[PDB]
RNA sequence: AGCUGCUCCCUAGCAUGCUACUACCG
RNA sequence: GCGGUAGUAGCAUGCUAGGGAGCAG
């Protein structure tokens, strides 16, 4: 605090007393310089304190409003930021097994059930089109999730069994394309 | 004693003499740092006091023979510091003038924690 | 390193929860069981097996536009 | 803090002070006009500070009586609610057979556990696993607690209906499998 | 959606205490 | 020039109340 109006008066009284006690003048003259400077301190703090209180109110208001804002901000975006953080952690984690199925799913290789781990146990995946099959279904062994699966029961969207050998690019434009493959691990 | 209320005990020279102090189980502290209930800690730039208290609980690890322990303490310290720093930076842009008097610097000086273990209060 | 996959499991399970997956007791039970076992798992590889076994579940439905998030 | 008999005394004393100070006359003038900021303001200290506390205390009295009023309001509301709950609870039970078994008591007091056991009008059973179901409410009616119960309406954990047909031995691994069976008191 | 116990932080209020300077009487 | 009664602002203590958070069983 400095540029305050009452500080002008306090400064005047202080400088006047400085000059008076420098000249070393009478005692009857400082009777003012005391009854005129004490008041300066009086008429002065009763305003530096008052603005000071407001100066703390400003803080304890801003410091509240800020967090109040960013609070409801963060409780607006969970089911969004959460997913992207998840996939960020995925990409950083780096496991070919995962990336395989993740790309496959960007493509369409959605499994209709949980991937099992038992040497037996069945698996049901979906295939949209031919090349997907060709990029995946090779003979009767199936390479999925970087694992080897035995192809046993192909069926198209008409829910009818279709001959594995029939599957080839030539006659493929005749099939209920959402193909549902079933298999077992090695 | 080997363990009591899930605290271990360690005999440390506090200045002139030797005193028994309870230090917790670090894994517990770390876990409390890493997993919470939504808004809590997530954007902890509004929750410093959590870490203040936590560090309080993890002070005695400073006096420990094994290494990584005290590293936990220093970790919490530096994290508090970075927290407050990037907080003030945001608050400045939000308005245009930083706060007048924070007095939060004491929180990242070790001595204040040490006071919580000395017989005079 | 293993901490990474563990935290990843936690986040993923939270996501599944957000997708209201607990409206089918069998599915939610299998998921929770897997997640627990992960958090107690002490090898490097069995973790990944259970991890992908779980993630498949998210892959099931079509609530999470995968390609969009795959914007790198 | 404006319209007071002290304010007017202040104003007139200050007016005379300004007059005889611009006159700059006697030392008695200075005395009688300092006896103004010194004597005409003691009243203006009291009544312009005391009256400031009267308002404060009256208003805090008002707010506390407000809080007490709202409090006793909540009391009436909750007691009405619980009275309603009681009165609606009983309005589902007064079958004569209850009265009957009451009259059979040598005293009129009976252990609680046996009231619903004998007198309920509907039973619910929770079943975990298939073999267990087989060993109880298998078939469309069964017996329990010396009475005859008939099955109707069976749901699952997800609270979806399921028929008795599906409850095979090998179809069971296809259901939310701790079923709820609600049966009725058959005569 | 509990019973306690300890600890930190923030805020208000009251009262005290104290300080001093400003006003009345001695 | 001292003593007693009225102000101010400041300081200290404490007590209450209110609110946030963490640990132990």
């Amino acid at each position: 605090f400095s540029s305050l109006p009452s500080y002008a008066a306090f400064a005047t009284a202080q400088e006047a007393y400085e000059q008076a006690v420098a000249n070393g003048d009478s005692e009857v003259v400082l009777k003012k310089l005391k009854k005129s400077l004490n008041v300066a301190k009086s008429e002065f703090d009763r305003d530096a304190a008052m603005q000071r209180k407001l100066e703390k109110m400003a803080d304890q208001a801003m410091t509240q409003m800020y967090k109040q804002a960013r609070s409801e901000d963060k409780r607006a975006k969970v089911t969004s930021a959460m997913q992207t953080m998840l996939f960020t952690m995925l990409r950083k984690l780096d496991n070919d097994a995962l990336n395989n199925i993740i790309n496959n799913a960007r493509d369409g290789c959605v499994p209709l059930n949980i991937i099992p781990l038992t040497t037996a146990a069945k698996l049901m995946v979906v295939i949209p089109d031919y090349n997907t099959y060709k990029n995946t279904c090779d003979g009767t062994t199936f390479t999925y999730a970087s694992a080897l699966w035995e192809i046993q029961q192909v069926v198209d969207a008409d829910s009818k069994i279709v001959q594995l050998s029939e599957i080839s690019m030539d006659n493929s434009p005749n099939l209920a394309w959402p193909l549902i493959v079933t298999a077992l691990r090695a | 004693p080997h363990e009591f209320c899930s605290q271990h005990t360690m005999l440390v020279k506090q200045g002139d003499d030797y005193v028994y102090l309870p230090y917790p189980d670090p894994s517990r502290i770390l876990g409390a740092g890493c997993f919470v209930d939504d808004i809590v800690k997530t954007d902890g730039t509004l929750m410093i006091e959590r870490f203040v208290s936590l560090a309080i609980d993890a002070y005695p690890l400073t006096k420990h023979p094994n290494q990584e322990y005290a590293d936990v303490f220093h970790l919490y310290l530096q994290y508090i510091r970075k927290l407050h720093d990037e907080l003030t930076g945001h608050m400045l842009d939000m308005y245009s003038v930083m706060l007048t008097n924070n007095n939060t610097s004491r929180y990242w000086e070790p001595e204040f924690y040490e006071a919580m273990y000395t017989p005079h209060t | 390193k293993m901490s990474d996959v563990k935290c990843t499991s936690v986040v993923l399970l939270s996501v599944l929860q957000q997708l209201r997956v607990e409206s089918s007791s069998k599915l939610w039970a299998q998921c929770v069981q897997l997640h627990n076992d992960i958090l107690l798992a002490k090898d490097t590889t069995e973790a990944f097996e259970k991890m992908v076994s779980l993630l498949s579940v998210l892959l099931s439905m079509q609530g999470a536009v995968d390609i969009n998030k795959l914007c790198e």
